[PDB]
């Protein structure tokens, strides 16, 4: 989209700003969602 | 200094926005739990 | 307090537009809308070689006679081709104003293209091409042209490849000639000591009878590297806006602000809504990448930081340019003929002050960024281009982290 | 001279414009 | 004032090297561009000068005290040249301020 | 109106005409050109032209250069053989800080050694770039044989002179030729009365007539320079008339009769150029008349082959019109092209202000172009027959460049 690239790309600093926070939240799921999926690989033989 | 003073202004937003990129950075890398506390995410 | 430039038609569509003076002597032209750009490949040279033949004789002064005429009154005659208009022109005494306009109708209609002439002009256009390369501005600005507009009729030269000249014929011509000189894409514009309601009846009387009937920027980039050429010459470009858009005005004023190689020249040249907007500079070799580097800083700079004073600078540098009035007659004008071609219309030097005074820092920097930053631009080398640098160099300074 | 030839045909490469130019 | 200016110029001691002030400058931008302007008699002396100044460092001499450089004669030679590259430069910086 | 030409008791003219122009152009003429130089100081004149941009005693470089280019004027130079003339042009609303500029750098330069001495590598390239081309280099060489001592002084310092020029031979040139009774100040778009009071402030300190130059003598001779181009830029020219004579004007009818050049963007528009053809070559008349003395002669360009008869063919033209044969048609179509070509030239701006300069410095009066019209018209066709056989007669110089092998000689020609 023109709107992305006009106000998240065309200035440098957005461009980082965009991927510092993208990085910031991009933990999170990819953490959590990972975990999960783990836990469900190994669904029943863990600590618990 | 009007000149410096106009080159400024023109720099000041992306400035601030690097300084910006920056402090976002820290609170994510640092994984500050005190600002990223009372953002929705949580770590735990 | 300049005069305004008075436009009539007439049934065939040809605009007349004449602009009185108190000069004694006028330069009577005709403009035509058509050059390179309307032609499609099979036809490549048809202008350039119907330019060449159309001083030759005509149907009713018959070879030289016809330039004897011209010199029994000592008028200047000349005619140009771009890719988009053709003009023939006569600087002449105010007196001697109808006979050349009678001259100018024969060259545009009732011409007479001979065969004899056609062989004797193909090797006089074969052999200037042939030594035309050694122009290298020429060569690198048809190479920018070239690799600018790639596969569209704006990529051709208006010379056309030597093969099209060698395979001409009459009735080709007459088709370019049948085809492109209509009446509604023709102005005959006076500037000087000319009235302007007897240029119109003799407009009437003679060249009454003329018969009424996109573009894509490919950013990339050509060079020929040779070697054995003491200096290079480099053009950078982007894509300009067109003839209609009111920020070429401001463009201006930026190329204005930029006025390290031995020679730098901005340009903003500009066809029916497509242009090219950049720099030709002509270098040693060991020096090519730094001027490109510095170029490259200056443009971003003004996207990126420009200030108040500069910009003034550049209006008023503009200013004292685009005046033009009573420059030359002949300026004065090619002036009235492209503007009645390209506009519609002839702007006053009072409308161009008030589009060069509404100028200011904020939307220049915002104009530049609009077609200068982040701009794949369209590069043409010739020379020792070794150290030119390739595209992704050129590209990534093409913005500022 | 220059003029002999023209810009090779690079369309089998060329994608499918400022209009496209932020998009691209 | 005069005489305390004396006692001080011997109390520097570049004069004991047969040095001029304008010699003992350090060169920045604006003193090599007056350097440069120097006519070429007036640069040679300079340079013999500060030759001789650096070989006499060297061997941890002196000139004779009848050799060394009087008070009242070192000729400010540099300093007409030197007040011209200021005043250039700062004109330059005041144009680009504006 | 037209304009207005004080003379100042200092000797100064002042010429002004007010057309309310956009832009208004201001220039300033003083008889100080090449030929006021001798043996010694050869090549000053060509430092002076290149020295318009030095620090001035009233404006420092960095201000003579950014205060014009601040309200994007122009100042610019152009030297004769005989006269300088330096001219700005700019908005009306900045003219009163662009006469100061002008004036400054006409009356009160300071020329620092170091400027001078920086100047001099821009004085060589900008020699060889005037000597790209063959024209140029042939028409120093035709000035250089054809005079002895004042207008043989070439345009373009010579190469041995540079490094050697001083700031004094220019100081000197300065002090003996730029006195106001040399000097001409004229204003297209101005008030006279500014011009004027702008006369007072400068153009006042030097008062004297300046130190006056040698009568230009003939001396004949011919030069050929093998260079290799194929084509043998020759001219071949005798003494004429000097620009006041009538004679003059006689000999400028005969080039327009001879042909001046092309007016199309190419065959039969001279006499030369008409007299067989199977071969491509240019043919013109070469005039150049100065206060003194005066060149008139034929110039070709050719294959170096054909060289030889093609000079021939074109002398032998000359000669026709040496023995009567002509017609008043042709005379007719030349005084044509002669008064078009004058009103075309002073149809712009800056060669109206260059006209009316060297008008006031040569008689210190303006001709108009209508009185012109009339004089040319009295040029008479047997006045041209008779200029004509002046060059014919006249002892010839000759300049020759390219490849000379068949280029005949002034004894052959």
């Amino acid at each position: 989209p023109s709107r992305l690239y006009s106000l998240l790309f065309r200035r440098t600093s957005t461009f980082a700003l965009t991927i510092a926070v993208g990085a910031l939240f991009f933990e999170r799921a990819f953490d959590q969602g990972a975990d999960a999926i783990y836990e469900h690989i190994n669904e029943g033989k863990l600590w618990k | 200094g009007p000149r410096y003073r106009e080159l400024a202004r023109n720099w000041i937003p992306t400035a601030g926005m690097w300084g910006t990129v920056g402090a976002v950075g820290l609170v994510w890398a640092t994984d500050w739990r005190l600002i990223l506390d009372w953002v929705p995410y949580i770590n735990g | 307090s300049v005069p305004e430039t008075q436009v009539s038609i007439l049934d065939n569509g040809l605009r007349v537009a004449s602009e009185q003076s108190s000069h004694a002597t006028c330069t009577v032209g005709v403009w035509i809308d058509a050059g390179s750009r309307y032609e499609t490949e099979k036809n490549n040279g048809a202008g350039y070689f119907l330019e060449h033949l159309a001083f030759k004789g005509t149907k009713n002064r018959p070879g030289n006679a016809l330039e004897k005429e011209v010199e029994s009154i000592g008028a200047h005659l000349n005619a140009y081709s771009t890719r988009e208009h053709t003009a023939y022109l006569i600087k002449a005494l105010s007196k001697d104003l109808p006979k050349v306009v009678e001259l100018l109708a024969d060259i545009v209609q009732n011409s007479s293209l001979e065969d004899s002439q056609i062989e004797k002009e193909r090797d006089v256009i074969l052999r200037e091409m042939q030594e035309n390369d050694a122009s290298m501005q020429n060569v690198v600005f048809d190479y920018l042209h070239a690799t600018a507009f790639q596969g569209t009729p704006l990529a051709q030269a208006v010379e056309g490849p030597s093969e099209n000249v060698r395979r001409l014929s009459r009735t080709d011509l007459t088709d370019y000639l049948n085809r492109h000189y209509k009446a509604p894409r023709m102005v005959l514009a006076a500037a000087g000591g000319v009235e302007h309601q007897q240029l119109l009846d003799l407009a009437q009387k003679h060249l009454s009878s003329v018969s009424r009937v996109p573009c894509r920027f490919t950013g990339s980039e050509i060079r020929h590297r040779d070697d054995a050429l003491p200096l290079a010459h480099v053009a950078i470009a982007v894509e300009g806006p067109g003839w209609a858009n009111p920020d070429n005005v401001t463009l201006q004023v930026a190329n204005a602000i930029i006025g390290l190689c031995q020679s730098f020249q901005t340009f903003n040249i500009s066809y029916s809504d497509t242009g090219l907007l950049g720099a030709h500079f002509v270098c040693d070799a060991m020096s090519i990448d730094d001027m490109v580097f510095f170029l490259q800083g200056q443009w971003m700079r003004l996207c990126t930081s420009a200030t108040e004073s500069e910009v003034t600078r550049g209006k008023n540098i503009l200013r004292n340019a685009l005046v033009s009035h009573l420059d030359g007659t002949t300026p004065v004008c090619e002036d009235i003929g492209r503007s009645l071609l390209t506009y519609g219309r002839r702007i006053p030097l009072a409308e161009w002050e008030s589009r060069i005074q509404e100028v200011d820092a904020q939307m220049l920097r915002d104009i530049c960024s609009k077609y200068f930053y982040d701009q794949c631009p369209a590069v043409a080398g010739y020379g020792p281009i070794e150290q030119l640098p390739d595209y992704n160099r050129i590209r990534s300074g093409m913005f500022w982290l | 001279s220059h003029t002999d030839v023209k810009v090779p045909d690079f369309s089998d490469y060329r994608r499918a414009s400022k209009e496209s130019s932020e998009a691209r | 004032l005069d005489g305390f200016r004396k006692w001080y110029y011997n109390a520097a001691g570049f004069n004991k090297l047969g040095l001029m002030r304008d010699d003992t400058l350090h060169e920045t931008e604006d003193v090599k561009e007056a350097i440069r302007r120097l006519p070429e008699d007036l640069y040679n002396d300079r340079m013999f000068r500060i030759k001789r100044a650096l070989d006499l460092t060297m061997r941890h001499q002196i000139l004779p005290k009848d050799q060394w450089t009087k008070y009242e004669e070192d000729k400010f030679y540099l300093e007409p040249y030197l007040k011209e590259v200021i005043r250039e430069r700062k004109e330059r910086e005041e144009w680009a301020k504006k | 109106q037209d304009l207005e030409f004080t003379k100042l008791p200092n000797g100064l003219v002042i010429a002004s005409l007010e057309n309310y122009a956009p832009l208004s152009r201001i220039g300033l003429f003083v008889k100080a050109g090449s030929r006021y130089e001798d043996s010694n100081n050869l090549g000053t004149s060509h430092l002076l032209r290149l020295a318009s941009s030095l620090t001035t005693k009233g404006a420092s470089s960095f201000k003579i250069t950014r205060g014009i280019e601040a309200v994007g004027g122009k100042l610019s130079v152009t030297a004769t053989r005989e006269n300088m003339a330096y001219t700005v042009e700019g908005i009306r609303s900045d003219i009163e800080i662009l006469m100061e500029f002008l004036l400054n750098v006409t009356t009160a330069p300071e020329f620092r050694r170091w400027e001078v001495a920086a100047l001099r590598s821009q004085l060589k390239i900008d020699k060889a770039v005037a000597f790209q081309n063959s024209q140029t280099r042939i028409i120093e060489n035709l000035h250089d044989v054809a005079y002895k001592n004042a207008l043989a002084n070439p345009l373009y310092c010579p190469d041995y002179r540079m490094g050697k020029i001083t700031s004094e031979e220019l100081h000197y040139f300065v002090q003996n030729h730029f006195t106001s009774a040399r000097m001409a100040l004229v204003g297209l778009g101005v008030s006279h009365s500014v011009l004027k009071q702008v006369a007072e402030q400068f153009l006042n300190m030097r008062g004297g007539l300046g130190l006056a130059g040698a009568k230009a003598k003939y001396r004949g001779g011919e030069i050929r320079e093998q260079n290799g181009d194929n084509l043998v830029h020759a001219a071949i020219v005798a003494e004429s008339a000097a620009i006041g004579n009538a004679e003059a004007n006689a000999f400028s009818v005969l080039q327009h009769l001879l042909g001046a050049g092309p007016h199309i963007k190419n065959n039969t528009t001279s006499l030369l150029s008409q007299s067989g053809s199977h071969q491509p070559f240019d043919v013109s008349a070469f005039n150049a008349s100065y206060s003194d003395s005066g060149l008139f002669g034929i110039y070709t360009i050719s294959q170096a082959a054909a060289a030889g008869e093609v000079i021939n063919a074109a002398y032998n033209q000359v000669k026709a019109v040496a023995q009567g044969n002509l017609s008043s048609a042709d005379v007719q179509a030349a005084k044509n092209k002669l008064k078009a070509g004058y009103l075309m030239s002073v149809e712009t701006s800056e060669g109206f202000l260059s006209e009316i300069g060297s008008q006031a410095l040569a008689a210190g009066s303006y001709m108009p172009p209508s009185t012109v019209l009339q004089q040319i018209d009295s040029v008479a066709d047997a006045d041209v027959v008779k200029a004509a056989k002046k060059f014919v007669s006249g002892k010839k110089s000759m300049a020759a460049s390219g490849n000379l092998g068949h280029t005949p000689f002034l004894d052959e020609l």
